Formats: structure tokens, sequence, C-alpha cells
């Protein structure tokens, strides 16, 4: 054991686990999931007395883990066992594909109005417990290059046209589970080389949510240290879940 | 948000 020295003490024996996940989606205009996956890591912050034998347990085999590497300290069989390094460290890393919760659904509508206007309406739907708040929401809607001007109306949030980036950017501070919001935009067009079709790129989203899209859930973290005169009941334990978008594109 | 396990 060259990751942990030997004579460590704390009055207050406490650990913290952070489940951190990226959720990636590509969706067809109809509503097919063309591709989706989740990448995750568990980080541990441990203030435990001595040299303890810990046993981590989650709802494995219930969700399905395609593959996962571990940290040196991990003894391999068939559940997870280790003596943690003190302070903060990455315990495991993992990937997921099956039975993913997709926190948001995006429904685009587009209509051409002669050669002069584009009519665009996008709806977002939150798909998770109403107890829970998504935050830092962005919806990115692309605009053509012959764009003269853009009008938006949105009842929730704020939105501005970013001519430099060729995109309408809609931002929302917080939104609760099982809910609906929509933006309307009218895009004014300059005339153009006639046989330019618009390659309508996807509408993309960013968001953060307080749960693991993978479905993963922490079940126990058991600490035993045989010499010293604390037990398991004496340790204070916490989890938090932080789920964030990676590539989250819906094709309009 | 840092909650106990159960």
């Amino acid at each position: 054991i060259g990751w942990r020295r030997e004579g460590i003490k704390y009055r207050r024996n406490e650990l913290f686990l952070d489940v951190l996940e990226s959720v990636n989606l590509l969706m067809s205009p109809q509503g097919q999931v063309l591709s989706a996956h989740v990448s995750g890591r568990v980080v541990m912050k441990s203030y435990l007395s001595g040299m303890p034998e810990c046993k981590f347990g989650m709802n494995d085999k219930s969700i399905a883990i395609d593959d996962c590497t571990f940290h040196q300290c991990v003894r391999l069989s068939r559940s997870i066992s280790f003596i943690p390094p003190d302070g903060e460290f990455e315990l495991m890393r993992y990937r997921t594909t099956k039975d993913i919760i997709l926190p948001f659904r995006v429904i685009p509508l587009v209509r051409e109005v002669g050669r002069t206007k584009l009519e665009v309406k996008v709806v977002i739907k939150s798909n998770f417990k109403p107890s829970l708040l998504a935050q830092k929401i962005e919806v990115r809607i692309p605009t053509p290059l012959n764009t003269s001007g853009v009008q938006v109306i949105c009842m929730k949030g704020k939105a501005k046209y970013k001519a430099s980036e060729n995109a309408i950017v809609w931002k929302i501070k917080r939104m609760a589970g099982m809910k609906e919001s929509q933006i309307s935009a009218e895009i004014e067009l300059l005339p153009t080389n006639d046989k330019k079709k618009w390659a309508r790129p996807p509408i993309s989203m960013n968001f953060e949510v307080p749960f693991a899209p993978s479905g993963l859930k922490v079940r126990y973290l058991k600490v035993f240290e045989p010499k010293l005169n604390y037990s398991d009941h004496d340790v204070i334990k916490w989890v938090r879940y932080i789920g964030r978008s990676g590539i989250y594109e819906t094709r309009c | 948000s840092y909650r106990h396990f159960a």
C-alpha cells in the first residue's frame, strides 16, 4: 500500500461520493434514437481513521454496465473491495447504452414562406420526477447564412440571435420534471444563389440534472477497520448525482 | 445534492 500512509486519525469519520455522468444522444426528426450512450465516473472523498476495508455496492446487474476500469486499490473477483487513498480519488469509470433516461425531448417544426421567411417552432419536454430541477438549459437553433434578421418570442427564458455564430440561443435558468416549453422564431432571408438548399443542421441542447441518466444508484458503502474502535454505524456518508449533456443533437 | 444513502 503506497497510496496511503499508516497512522491517520479523524474525530469526524466521513465520506462523500460523486456520481458524474455525460449523456449523449442523436435523434432523428421523427423521434427515432439513432444513437445514445452514457460515460460515468465515481469520485470518492474519504476522511476515515486508520486503514479501513471498504465495500462499494450499487444497483449492478437494476442497470447494465457495458464496461468499466477501476483504480489501483481495487481488488478484482463479485463485488468491489478496496482500502481507499485518503482524500479525493477516482474510484471507477464506466459506459452505458441500454435503458438510458433521456432528460429532454426536442420537437422541431419548420415552414418555408416563399423565398423570404422561415417559420420555426421548437418545443422542449422534461422527462423526470417533478421533485427535481434541471438547470443551466440552453437550446441552440441554427440559422442559414443568407439571414437578414430574426424575430423570436419565448414565454420562458431569454433568447438572442448570434449572427457571428449563425444560431439562435435560448437559455433557461431552471425547469422542473414533466413539463413543456416552446420558442417561436421567424427568420428573414436575403436572396441567394437559387440552387442552395439549406443543410438543416441539428438543434442541440445543454443542461445539467441531479441524477444519473444511466439509472445507476448507490446502495451501500461499508467500512470496517479492525484495529480501531469505530464501526460502520459511526461513519457519516453522502451521495450526490450530477448528470450533464455531451453531444445531445436532435435532427430538424 | 449530498443526501444520505437511504
